[PDB]
């Protein structure tokens, strides 16, 4: 039998402080960058066409 | 000559020494017209049933009170009559019987001695005697908050296995109990291995296995639940608080059981009248003191067989109670980060300083023995503790108490007056540091 | 005198690891309380964000 | 004296952290993409 990852987990970062708080400042970053972006298209994917976004592909570059 | 290095070498060993039914022989020789016989016996409170509890100790009471053989009061005077001291013992896992008592009279100790451990006069003159003088003292036992204190440690986390529960069992089964359950538990657990026989003092081995003498000997345990809880009675009559804190630990055998040694080592204890002073290294009996944030207070440690027990206890004026916990914790956790070699030597020396000086007169070897047998067998390990001592290093320790300590989770004994006593969930979240 | 305290269970507030008096804690305690702390480390994330 | 104990790698992993914060905070710089960096 082996550790579950939160038996491995906790002896590797939640027991040592820093260690713990260390992901936990990681852990935002790549989040907001794929959170802010996989989200947006649940907006966009709702709203398309009213939008020069999608509209000005009619008119844009001429 | 005696040089400490040389002192390791010139020993009388252990001797071992079976029966046939199960039952273990060993000496020692000290040369000595003197020698401690004693018994020791497996049998734990933790085996007996919740309505057994209580009995072995009614039982212990009952042995010396005349035997099937030799009945009341006709027992001691030939004791006396040698002018042998007798005296015996109790404890949740382990029972004694012993005497003190010169190398001539040995024969009939042990067939004096044999006759009791099992034959035993069984008669209910003394069984409501006992009750009602166990019924006075049950009463009576109330008395010292210390002893008061420890029961509910072991229900703390022990909760759920019998380990926990008291050695004189409750006030009730002190009535209720037949001596059909005493035979009964007489006849499960008496029988080896169970049973361990052991002595020393002037005898030799051999002029001991001739007399030990053809008489007789003989024909389960479980992981108890380490449970952390509190438990808090609040009284506010009398002066003081006795408390005390701990978190379980390993076993008897274990190379762990070394390192523990030497942990307390390190805090020391303080008490109001030793002669301490400011001046004291360790760092809480000199500031605890210094405040007299405690009246008294020591450590404890107690390893079972799977289980072990690590903590303090300690005695102060309530108003200041919760300055004892918040300095008590640090002198774990300083340890668990930035701990120093030469701060162990003394203590590296101090168990050192221990544990010889355990060994004067006769009776301790005999008692070590016994315990021994039942814990690491014939182990006497003298010169390798050292060996076992030399172990230590600083990376060791601070490798150690990683384990037991850092955030982890304590139980909490405590009794009147309480009231202040920090709330739970501080100490939890107060064990671990944040680094501060 | 009394000696006889204790509460029956707390099994219902009591939870499966511990549910057994044979087992020794220090089995479910990694990971079982780590799985407590857990809550604490990404509740903080959406602080952040 | 000094031992400098594990506090020393535990100062050592300090700073290292918030030194990221000010990165995640708005006054650092632009890292290789490095998952998603729109232009």
């Amino acid at each position: 039998v082996a550790p579950t990852l939160t038996a491995r987990l906790y002896s590797l970062l939640f027991r040592r402080t820093s260690t713990f708080a260390l992901t936990i400042v990681v852990g935002a970053l790549f989040f907001e960058r794929a959170f802010d972006q996989g989200a947006d298209a649940i907006y966009e994917h709702i709203n398309e066409g009213k939008l020069w976004k999608h509209i000005k592909h009619k008119y844009e570059n001429k | 000559t005696a040089t400490y290095a040389q002192a390791l070498q010139s020993v009388p060993e252990t001797q071992v020494s079976q029966l046939d039914n199960g039952l273990r022989v060993a000496s020692e020789q000290s040369s000595q017209p003197t020698c401690t016989v004693g018994v020791w016996i497996d049998a734990g409170s933790r085996y007996e049933s919740e309505k057994n509890n209580g009995a072995g100790y009614f039982v212990e009471h009952l042995a010396f009170k005349g035997t099937k053989n030799r009945p009341g009061n006709a027992l001691e005077k030939e004791v006396e009559s040698m002018g042998a001291h007798l005296n015996a013992y109790s404890t949740r896992e382990h029972t004694a019987y012993y005497i003190k008592a010169l190398s001539k009279d040995l024969p009939k100790a042990v067939e004096l001695l044999a006759d009791i451990v099992q034959n035993c006069s069984l008669e209910d003159s003394q069984i409501e005697k006992e009750r009602d003088v166990i019924l006075q003292e049950l009463q009576e036992n109330d008395t010292s908050m210390r002893d008061v204190v420890f029961n509910y440690l072991h229900a703390t986390a022990f909760q759920g296995t019998p380990l926990a529960q008291s050695v004189e069992g409750p006030s009730e089964n002190v009535r209720k109990l037949s001596r059909a359950d005493l035979t009964e538990y007489l006849s499960r657990h008496y029988k080896a291995p169970r049973m361990v026989l052991a002595a020393a003092g002037g005898l030799e081995h051999r002029q001991l296995l001739d007399l030990a003498q053809k008489h007789f000997s003989g024909l389960t345990l479980s992981p108890c639940r380490f449970t952390g809880s509190q438990i808090c009675h609040r009284e506010d009559g009398l002066p003081l608080a006795h408390v005390a804190i701990a978190v379980e630990g390993p076993g008897w055998a274990h190379p762990d059981n070394v390192a523990l040694q030497v942990a307390n080592a390190i805090i020391g204890h303080y008490d109001c009248t030793y002669g301490g002073g400011a001046h004291l290294s360790s760092p809480l009996a000199s500031i605890a003191a210094t405040n007299k944030l405690c009246q008294s207070f020591q450590t404890f440690n107690i390893c079972y067989a799977d289980t072990g027990l690590l903590g303090a206890h300690f005695v102060c004026d309530h108003m200041s109670i919760d300055d004892m916990m918040f300095v008590l914790q640090g002198q774990w956790m300083r340890l668990c980060t930035s701990a120093t070699e030469s701060e162990v030597l003394r203590g590296k020396n101090l168990l050192r300083n221990a544990l010889v000086s355990h060994l004067d007169g006769t009776t301790p070897v005999c008692e070590d023995i016994g315990r021994s047998l039942l814990t690491y067998g014939r182990r006497i390990p003298l010169a390798e503790w050292e060996s076992r001592i030399a172990e230590v290093d600083a990376r060791v320790v601070r490798e150690v108490c990683s384990k037991y300590f850092y955030d982890q989770c304590p139980a909490v004994a405590g009794f009147g007056p309480i009231e202040q006593l920090p709330d739970y969930n501080r100490i939890r979240s107060g064990m671990f540091w944040l680094r501060f | 005198s009394h000696t006889d305290i204790k509460v029956p269970d707390f099994s219902d507030y009591r939870r499966p690891e511990v549910l057994d008096s044979t087992k020794s804690s220090k089995e479910s305690s990694e990971a079982r309380k780590g799985f407590s702390y857990l809550v604490t480390a990404t509740t903080t994330v959406g602080v952040a964000y | 004296r000094q031992l400098a104990r594990n506090w020393v790698p535990t100062a050592s992993l300090w700073g290292a952290v918030g030194a990221v914060g000010l990165v995640w905070a708005t006054d650092w710089r632009l890292i290789l993409d490095w998952v998603p960096y729109i232009n």
